[PDB]
RNA sequence: ACGAGAACAUGCGCGACAUUCCGAA
């Protein structure tokens, strides 16, 4: 069993919303300053794996499944990505 | 002699066991509490001879908010389960239910109307074998819970120093506790000795049936006279000594068969204060003193 | 002459405290019968003070004198008579603003090895900020064995406030600490001005 | 009176001309912040810093009723925006905590009739 | 008066007992036991090894032969002492056949039997239901089978039931003009046959073993479900055998197995005086608290209120369990606020909107709460994993 | 004579932590104080479901008593006969005051209402969901307690503490996180050996 | 010389597995 841990930085080109003006974006209460939630990226990434609970065996194990009598947890674990300092 | 009333309000569950943990009683016989006495009187390195030869105590009987409780006398009643399931009759109703006056529905009342704490069962476990590769053992305790106004009395006949020895005992005794669990946890009150000003009006009277009022029984000489036309419930009283010093395994005393409290006799006898140790290192006292408390039947 | 030592205080709740046993409740603390305030048993005190001072020692002779034995031979009386801790009066009116039930129903689950389904369970534990009117009664019965047994007391106390009391205290219950109110010693002319607990 | 007022404007079901839980989340999320904040500080009178911030309060239950329709509905046939005065009037935990059980009720007898 | 009097001269030789010898014999004891029996805790008869009684080694020597033969055989040999210098035991038709050849003046007793050819036995009808004895695997363990539960709770149920003024019934029941010793010993029949050998009928097919009919009384220890169950068929069939003009109250206790079996029939027996409280036609289930009538529990407890309970909750995903919890403790308080709470946590309960006012109109009114708290309650216990 | 090693110090939550419990899903808090906490049950669930992972699980596993031995040991351990105290004993993480009053600067709740939704597959409609998260911002004071039964042990114990915690500390504690939730960071305040004359100086775990 | 005296209702157990605040302008 073994960890490997992907630290990095998303840069936004767009104007990005992530609304949780008709819908303010999400943001850390802590700091107020806006935050991509981790949901966000993994089921992002989750349906566009499918695409390209029921899915292939593969995506099952990368992201994780809830089948009853077979569980898998979840490889992946997408944090929240939150403001960065330098930006 | 002067009569002393003593009032034990308990601050936690008692466990007054028959034969068993796990039975929970709400009172003790006197020869309990005389048992009690003389190990607070030991421990205290007091003398025995007032308590063995001049203290003559009662039941520890249930009395709650304004009414003190007597043990049913064994007098023929002239619905009749209604006085079999009575126990304890308050004080300012006894006179009257040796007289008559007291219908079934009446009875039914009074026995309700004791408030007399509420028993229970805990269950407990004993890890001790759990540490050598073993399993719990869970057993039961059985406590009796007084309610705030309630709790136990009883009524002591002495001189002055063997009263004032009992005052002192009974302070001791606070802390000790009486009961069965004592040392965990089940057994603690705090006791008041007043004199008894209605107590005394009870005891002062003089009828032509005797009432006892301890666990008592007579010698050979004197179960000659008084048995005759006696109403009575003999009780089986038996236990292990309670002694670091009896032997060096607990045994069992041998077994003695006193009168209960209420038993009605037609002639007053004097009890004994009956050895049932067996070749012990120490004599094991058994109180069956006779209280007497005269009535008109 | 004989001397009894009354040590009183509090067991201030530092954690859900759950001793198992009014209707039905998935794993009910002990309560007391007629007023149903949760308890703190006396034998739970004693025996988890004693479970904690054998380990400390190490059945020996300090652990038999104090909480009494009843082996062939040697039958030591137990000079600790460590009453039922009930839910003191401050902690009931304190609960009562608030209107804080006394316990509350903490809920787990197990999640399984073999099929990593969890499996929730639920037990009754008493609320933080609860305290018990703790009652124990030393037995002076060596007026030279006080001080090292004392210390033997204190030093179980300590372990017991390092540990927890009834319960599955190993995930997280049961964590209490003790006060002493007073010592007082209630009979005899022992003094107790010198002893102390903690 | 929390039954009876949830009992009156409960039509068939459209509860306060469409009141929903999503609707008072808004202000029920401060009401429970507040209801800490006067929970962990153990004072017989209500603090300045949440007397200010009960203010607060008030404020957000107008802005709340110019919103949407059905709060505002919600609000007056309550007395909730009254309830919220008399609070500061007395200006007690005792008063605010059973300001805090009317609208807890308020809310609870809302989803029982829903 | 005849009756009154006999009933008082036996109450009379109650009272004293013991004779002057009799009582002095009690207190001449030469020899301290210093070892007793487990169950009957004597300790001046011999004890044998397993530390036992003879006369319990003997009682548990006619279990699992009670069980299994149907013929208690009074003869010089036998397992437990009886008068006469005599002793019972309990063997099949053979054993019993072959005792009574060897010796004479040899008595032998027929269990629940039908009439049979020429032979000295003597019928008596005695209650032996034991639902343990149908399975082998399960007569092993003769009670103790019946806290083993694919689901519930796995705690015994002990019924202790007794009709109420019997003594009334016979001495005032029976008008002046029907009183009479022939009248009477009928009635004394059919209460004697119901109780010795309907009881087996009536509690045909539930996990209970009966400790005792016998006239007046009964004890019972089996499911702590299956004894409810059959103390309501049980409290109706008794209905119908006397036609009213008979009613009897039971208390039922909830105790696991290795419960102590004095505490399981005492706190049972004052149940059952609870339940003799009043006019005496009650059942006190669990608690003194739940001193409930023979129709309400029956009718108002179990089919008004707990069968929809379990109907609804059986219908979602989980048999609830958590919302039975929660329902509970707001339901043990009196506050204001715990009925809003209580209101909120049915809206959010998921289960039918016409069950939500039913319970929270059951919540209202005093004398209804309880009967749905006790809903609640056997609910739970019918689902414990 | 029996010693005992105190690790006392914070949990620092870097994400929303959320830890299920009784009444959209709000998280576990302390009747008391109202404040969200940190079971010990949770800590200590984690910290062994990690560790026996990464020893390695036995496998068909249909019990938590057949781990590992340095997990029975640390963990503790019932299989009848051989049943093993636990070493260490990890208690409920209260919301410390420190944090407290730093949440009370800025007027933060203590908690947040995370926002989620499910697009389903088929239908690709949304479905909403909210779940209570503690504050980024916040930190729980935990308390932990090692039992030492055997001196010779207690160097690979903690060596097995420091990996569980450095598993834990990479993982969640509760509630969703592995989509963001759980996140947390141990802040050892210091160790010691409060009762028993261990030399617990010599002594990490982070 | 209290049916007594000794006895932890105790040991193991994550409220957890999947879940885009999203489509339309
Ligand atoms: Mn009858
Ligand atoms: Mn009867």
């Amino acid at each position: 069993y073994s960890k490997i841990r992907i630290v990095g930085k998303i840069d936004v080109l767009t104007g990005l919303h992530i609304g949780g003006i008709a819908s303010p974006v999400v943001r850390d209460p802590y700091s107020r300053l806006p935050i991509i939630p981790g949901s966000s990226i993994k089921g992002k990434m989750r349906s566009l794996l499918a695409k390209h609970n029921q899915d292939a065996p593969e995506i099952l194990r990368l992201f994780g499944s809830s089948q009853k009598g077979a569980i898998q947890s979840s490889r992946l674990q997408i944090s929240d990505a939150f403001f960065s300092k330098a930006s | 002699l002067v009569v002393k009333l003593v009032k034990l309000t308990f601050k936690s569950p008692v466990h007054f066991g028959m034969k068993r943990l796990s039975d929970s009683n709400h009172t003790i016989a006197a020869d309990t509490l005389f048992s009690a006495l003389i190990i607070e009187a030991l421990q205290q390195q007091l003398e025995l001879s007032h308590l063995l030869n001049n203290l003559v105590i009662t039941d520890l009987f249930p009395y709650n908010k304004t009414s003190y409780f007597l043990p049913k006398p064994l007098i023929r009643i002239e619905g009749y389960k209604a006085f079999k399931k009575l126990t304890y009759i308050p004080v300012e109703n006894y006179s009257e239910y040796l007289r008559g006056e007291i219908d079934s529905l009446e009875a039914s009342k009074i026995a309700e109307s004791l408030n007399l704490g509420k028993a229970s069962l805990s269950t407990k476990v004993s890890l001790q074998a759990v540490d050598h590769n073993g399993e719990s053992e869970p057993y039961s305790v059985g406590n009796f819970t007084f309610y705030p106004e309630s709790g136990l009395y009883f009524l002591a006949k002495g001189n002055a120093d063997t009263i004032g020895q009992l005052e002192i005992l009974m302070h001791a005794l606070q802390y000790s506790g009486i009961g069965g669990k004592r040392s965990a946890g089940y057994g603690q009150f705090r006791c008041t000795i007043e004199d008894s000003g209605k107590f005394d009006s009870l005891l002062s009277q003089t009828g032509n049936i005797a009432i006892l009022l301890s666990s008592a029984m007579a010698s050979d000489e004197e179960l000659v006279d008084c048995l005759e036309d006696a109403r009575y419930l003999l009780k089986k009283r038996t236990g292990f000594v309670q002694s670091k010093t009896y032997a060096d395994q607990l045994v069992k005393k041998k077994d003695f068969y006193a009168f209960s409290a209420g038993s009605t006799f037609y002639q007053k006898f004097n009890g004994k204060i009956f050895d049932v140790s067996d070749n012990g290192r120490h004599s094991v006292y058994r109180y069956a003193k006779a209280f007497w408390l005269e009535g008109k039947i | 002459m004989y001397s009894k030592i009354r040590i009183v205080g509090k067991i201030d709740v530092l954690t859900g405290l759950h001793i198992g046993g009014i209707g039905a409740i998935a794993s009910p603390v002990v309560r007391d019968p007629y007023s149903r305030l949760p308890i703190i048993p006396g034998s739970s005190i004693k025996g988890k003070m004693r479970s904690l001072l054998a380990k400390h020692i190490g059945d020996a002779p300090e652990i038999l004198r104090l909480f009494g034995s009843s082996q062939k031979g040697a039958i030591q009386s137990s000079r600790l008579q460590i009453s039922d801790a009930f839910f003191s009066k401050a902690s009931q009116e304190e609960f009562d603003k608030k209107d804080l039930a006394y316990t509350e129903t903490k809920f787990e689950n197990t999640i399984s090895r073999l099929t990593a389904v969890a499996n929730p369970r639920q037990i009754e534990r008493v609320t933080r900020g609860a305290s018990f009117d703790f009652h124990i009664i030393y037995n002076v019965e060596n007026i030279n064995e006080v001080m090292a047994d004392f210390e033997n007391i204190k030093t179980a106390i300590h372990l017991l406030e390092n540990d927890y009391l009834g319960g599955g205290g190993t995930r997280g219950n049961g964590r209490i600490r003790f006060v002493i109110d007073s010592i007082d010693t209630v009979v005899g002319d022992f003094d107790s001005s010198n002893l102390s607990i903690k | 009176f929390a039954r009876k007022v949830v009992e009156e404007n409960k039509r068939v079901i459209v509860l306060f001309n469409g009141l929903t839980t999503s609707k008072l989340r808004n202000l029920l999320e401060l009401i429970n912040h507040v209801y800490t904040k006067v929970y962990n500080s153990d004072d017989t009178t209500l603090s300045e810093d949440v007397r200010d911030e009960l203010e607060y309060l008030k404020v957000k239950f107008a802005y709340e009723s110019g919103r949407e329709p059905a709060v505002r509905t919600f609000i007056e046939k309550t007395y909730v925006d009254k309830l919220v005065d008399v609070v500061l009037k007395k200006n007690t935990k005792k008063i605010f905590l059973d300001y805090c059980k009317y609208f807890e009720a308020l809310v609870a007898y809302a989803k029982f009739y829903r | 008066d005849l009756w009154q009097t006999v009933s008082r001269k036996l109450s009379d030789k109650k009272a004293h007992k013991y004779s002057l010898n009799e009582i002095k014999l009690f207190n001449s004891t030469i020899h301290a036991g210093t070892q007793e029996c487990k169950e009957c805790l004597r300790s001046d008869i011999d004890i044998s090894e397993d530390s036992l009684c003879k006369i319990c080694e003997g009682i548990i020597a006619i279990s699992n032969d009670l069980r299994d033969y149907s013929f208690f055989v009074v003869s010089p040999e036998g397992k437990v002492p009886l008068p006469r210098n005599r002793y019972l035991s309990v063997e099949n038709q053979d054993g019993a056949e072959r005792k009574i050849k060897m010796n004479k003046e040899t008595r032998i007793y027929s269990k629940n039997q039908p009439f049979v050819g020429k032979q000295l036995v003597t019928n008596l009808w005695m209650c032996d239901y034991d639902f343990s004895t149908l399975n082998p695997e399960t007569k092993k363990q003769g009670i103790a089978s019946y806290v083993n539960r694919e689901v519930g709770i796995p705690r015994l149920g002990v019924l202790r039931a007794d009709i109420d003024n019997l003594g009334t019934t016979f001495i005032k029941g029976i008008p002046e003009q029907y009183r009479s010793i022939s009248r009477t010993a009928t009635l004394s029949r059919q209460l004697s046959m119901f109780f010795k050998f309907e009881l087996s009928n009536i509690l045909k097919g539930a996990r209970i073993s009966v400790i005792y009919s016998g006239g007046d009384d009964l004890f019972l220890i089996g499911a702590w479900d299956d004894v409810i169950s059959k103390a309501l068929v049980l409290r109706k069939a008794f209905t119908r055998f006397s036609a009213g003009k008979l009613t009897f109250s039971a208390g039922i206790g909830m105790y696991p197995v290795k419960y102590p079996i004095s505490k399981m029939a005492s706190e049972t027996g004052v149940l059952e005086d609870l339940a003799k409280r009043g006019e005496k036609n009650q059942v006190a289930l669990w608690n003194d608290s739940k001193v409930f009538g023979w129709s309400q529990l029956e009718e108002q407890i179990l089919k008004e209120k707990m069968i929809p309970l379990q109907e609804a909750l059986t219908n979602s995903q989980e048999h609830g369990k958590s919302f039975l919890y929660k329902m509970l403790e707001l339901l043990r308080n009196e506050d204001q606020i715990n009925i809003a709470r209580l209101a909120y946590l049915l809206a959010r309960s998921s289960l039918s909107e016409e069950l939500t006012q039913s319970i929270f109109a059951w919540s209202q009114n005093k004398q209804q709460k309880v009967e749905l708290i006790t809903a609640i309650e056997y609910l739970v216990y019918q689902i414990r994993e």
